[PDB]
């Protein structure tokens, strides 16, 4: 459709080319953008802004929420703090007069301008903590506090998520950038991992299946398999999964449940849970689409699991007891 | 027719090559000569004569005064007789000028004596002469003739087609496809192909891509030559009739280099105690041959690196030096596959078609795998130097490729199956298979990369005394090219409904093979989404 006036249609199709996944071909569409029409409105600006932020095309060049959080981002790129928290309080007085100016008298205006001001106050915390130096400790308390928050933030809209999941991943991926070779740099990189797995289970359950293969390919491009599959093996699937791509699927978690079974060797309780998420999993699967009698696949997959979270709770922790109970 | 053909064709080549008056006489007379005292001397070579000086009519008042007095003899003259009344019966017509009233009735009586032909009968005459004559460019007026009836009778290819689906291997629309496709290749290196291969692609969008329900290309072979082979029952036998007929084709060109050294190997072959066999045998036969050839009646030098692959846009150098390198050496031992050297310097084609002969003739005679161990290093020191990244032309691969199929086909001399004729070299076939890849052969491809496997699992097996992952990692550690991926990219370009799946199609992994099932399966919002990220 042409008849929507370029105002806002440049805008919709922004959003939709955000939405779907695509980032790479927005860039460049937004380059021609950029080519055929000289002179640029604030929204589009606002947009252009926003997805230099988030793809990290940091080659890009009052202002806009998304350009101070651009900006902010590159000084603390550039190991710059005054611009960075010069550029955040610009960024939270202009939010709030913006949001105060208004009549309001809605209660979901209110959501949009709460996850802006929680992202400038995430971006807070990252600064505090980069500030001089980064610890196991700090960024594991860093990690706990999120995902609490992330936990009260069950009930919330994903298109109030989205961005503070974008940010996180934004922010994880400078850490790992500007992190010098230790054991510092593992830990960061099963934080970033973590994260984005929890990433894929919050864009999972919203009827989404772009970012979380986004998210996958992120995990594939820093960790890498081994002898012992992770855990996002299993989200790769799940994720697939909810792609309808069940052959997929099944067959990436049968050959994860013949690499377990032949090279366990009790390595790890996480491996120990994570081999009983998959036998469920794969049960359920097999139970819902029915390529087999429930004879084989019962006994093969559900009492397997059933023994194998029951032979080892000596320590009776919740991560084992609820995937017992799950089980 | 001999010198009566001899003398036409040099004539015809001199008015081709454009005294005009003078040739016009003396074709006159010798034709004239030829319906007088025989009543099958211009039973065959009449039509190249005929559809020659058609589009001459656009000269001079003398020329075209005499094109129209040779036309008018033959079509008026002549149609009484009863061995030409085929033969005239059997002719493009000439919808040129409007001053060919009277050929336009005089062919359409004979044509049309039965009735009105309707496009299953043109399509059928079509093809009766396109096989009858080997000249794409006399035919272009058959091709416009049937551009015509395709365009005005559309509505009668639906019952034709509707009547052939019980038999859709014998597709009429599609033995024309490829009969118009043998045309156009032949006529790829011949002057005026512009205008032809312009007719044969209007021929080919008058009709749409129709879906032939078949994947196989078959080519029509003329049953003479065929037959003659069937009854030949020795190979000696085969290789001396494939040679002499090679001669006879060869022979009457416009070059005089060529047709001297053409006729100097006719000579030299049928003064020979094999050319005495072969009249032998082919004295019971009906073929007009005999008329025409009545009248005439040791590793040193082989082991060269540069010598097998110096292509540098030099593909007829090399053909011809390993030609020359074969036959100068003892491997060589039948006098016909030694006496070709002088013609075959000169014929960039011989070189080609008789490369496999020449190998397969040395091959018979090695001993203890002498030259086979050799020839089976050097073949496939070809190949890799082919598969390095080095930009050798097509026309090598495909003539290598024609040598392994050819040797495919010959039965071993020891006792054994066709699983061990395929493997006459020490060679394997996933590289070749590439090759084929390369050359767009994917049934070719297919097959070798079975013939590989089979092998592959031989040698385990034997070994001992294995799944498709398996072969790919073990041919990827190993020569380096992934079978899988080999066959996944065959089974892709061959069009067949459902091959990929077989080879990991939605049950692999890999961003490849993901964005080729979503390609397959139409899943553009998908395939979008994984290209980009
Ligand atoms: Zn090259």
């Amino acid at each position: 459709e042409t008849a929507i006036p370029s105002s806002t249609r440049q805008a919709g199709i922004i959003q939709a080319l955000q939405n779907l996944g695509l980032c790479h071909i927005l860039s460049v569409y937004l380059k021609g953008l950029d080519y055929e029409n000289k002179d640029w409105c604030p929204e589009l600006e606002e947009l252009h802004y926003q997805a230099a932020w988030r793809n990290m095309q940091w080659d890009h060049c009052g202002t806009s929420y998304h350009e101070s959080l651009y900006n902010a981002l590159q000084s603390l790129r550039d190991r710059e703090f005054s611009t960075f928290y010069e550029s955040l309080k610009y960024a939270r007085v202009k939010e709030v007069e913006e949001m105060c100016k208004r009549s309001l008298e809605s209660v979901y205006s209110l959501y949009p301008t709460l996850s802006r001001l929680q992202a400038i106050g995430e971006l807070e915390s990252i600064g505090e903590l980069f500030s001089r130096s980064v610890t196991h400790r700090q960024l594991s308390e860093v990690y706990i506090k999120w995902q609490k928050h992330s936990q009260l933030l069950k009930d919330s809209d994903f298109s109030f998520q989205e961005p503070i999941m974008a940010l996180r991943t934004v922010i994880l991926e400078i850490l790992m950038e500007k992190e010098m070779d230790n054991s510092q740099r593992e830990c960061i990189k099963d934080i970033l991992t973590k994260h984005l797995v929890e990433l894929s289970i919050l864009a999972r359950t919203f009827k989404n299946t772009q970012l979380p293969e986004r998210a996958i390919f992120q995990i594939k491009q820093y960790n890498s398999v081994s002898c012992g599959v992770s855990e996002w093996q299993l989200e790769e699937a799940q994720v697939f999964w909810a792609k309808k791509e069940q052959s997929l699927a099944l067959s990436i978690l049968k050959q994860m449940i013949k690499k377990l079974d032949a090279s366990c060797a009790a390595n790890n309780p996480s491996l120990k849970l994570t081999y009983t998420e998959c036998l469920r999993v794969c049960g359920n699967w097999l139970a819902e689409t029915c390529l087999e009698n429930p004879a084989v696949i019962m006994q093969t997959y559900l009492e397997k699991a059933v023994e194998v979270a029951g032979n080892y709770d000596g320590e009776s922790s919740d991560e084992l007891r609820n995937g017992k109970m799950k089980a | 027719a001999f010198v009566l053909r001899d003398v036409i064709y040099t004539l015809i080549h001199y008015i081709n090559q454009r005294s005009f008056s003078l040739c016009c006489d003396l074709l006159s007379q010798v034709c004239q000569t030829a319906v007088t005292y025989c009543k099958d001397a211009l039973e065959n070579h009449l039509h190249v004569i005929v559809g020659t000086l058609i589009p001459l009519v656009y000269e001079q008042v003398e020329v075209q005064k005499q094109v129209l007095d040779l036309l008018k003899y033959l079509v008026i003259d002549n149609k009484d007789n009863e061995n030409l009344y085929i033969t005239i019966k059997l002719l493009d017509p000439f919808p040129d000028h409007v001053v060919f009233k009277d050929l336009r009735i005089t062919q359409q009586k004979i044509k049309y004596s039965r009735g009105p032909f309707s496009l299953l009968e043109e399509i059928n005459h079509f093809l009766s002469v396109s096989v009858y004559d080997a000249l794409p460019l006399t035919r272009l007026e058959g091709l416009k003739d049937l551009r015509r009836q395709l365009e005005l009778h559309k509505d009668q290819m639906v019952d034709i087609m509707r009547a052939s689906q019980d038999n859709p291997q014998d597709g009429i629309m599609v033995k024309l496809v490829v009969n118009l496709l043998q045309l156009s290749k032949m006529a790829i290196n011949h002057t005026g192909e512009k205008e032809v291969l312009e007719a044969v692609g209007s021929c080919l969008g008058e009709v749409g891509p129709i879906d032939f329900s078949t994947i196989a290309i078959q080519h029509s072979k003329d049953a003479s030559y065929t037959k003659a082979l069937k009854l030949f029952e020795d190979k000696e036998l085969q290789w001396t009739f494939i040679m002499l007929t090679y001669l006879n084709n060869t022979l009457v060109e416009d070059c005089v280099k060529v047709r001297s050294a053409a006729v100097t190997c006719l000579k030299n072959i049928l003064a020979t105690k094999t050319g005495h066999s072969f009249w032998e045998i082919y004295k019971m036969t009906t073929d007009p041959m005999l008329a025409y050839l009545q009248p005439f009646r040791p590793f040193e030098g082989l082991d060269d690196i540069n010598l097998w692959i110096p292509l540098s846009e030099n593909h007829d150098i090399w053909i011809k030096t390993l030609t020359c390198a074969f036959l100068d050496s003892g491997g060589t031992k039948c006098e016909i596959l030694q006496l070709l050297k002088p013609m075959c310097e000169v014929k960039t084609d011989f070189c080609q078609t008789v490369l496999p002969y020449l190998i397969h003739d040395i091959l018979l005679q090695d001993t203890n795998e002498s030259w086979r161990n050799l020839l089976s290093t050097h073949v496939q020191g070809f190949f890799t130097s082919c598969l390095r990244h080095c930009c050798l032309d097509k026309k090598s691969q495909r003539t290598m490729l024609a040598v392994v199929d050819y040797m495919r086909r010959q039965k071993r001399p020891s006792s054994g199956t066709i699983f061990n004729d395929a493997f006459w070299l020490d060679l394997n076939y996933l590289e070749v298979a590439k090759v084929a890849q390369s050359c767009a052969a994917h049934f070719t491809a297919l097959l070798y990369a079975e013939i590989y496997a089979d092998k592959k699992s031989m040698d385990d097996q034997e070994k001992r005394s294995t799944t498709i992952s398996s072969l790919s990692e073990k041919s990827k550690e190993e020569t380096g090219i992934s079978l899988q991926d080999l066959l996944l990219e065959i089974y892709r370009s061959i069009g067949e409904p459902d091959s990929l799946y077989g080879c990991g199609g939605g049950k692999m992994l890999q961003p490849i093979t993901r964005l080729r099932t979503y390609e397959h399966e139409a899943m553009w919002g998908k395939a979008l989404v994984t290209y980009d990220l």
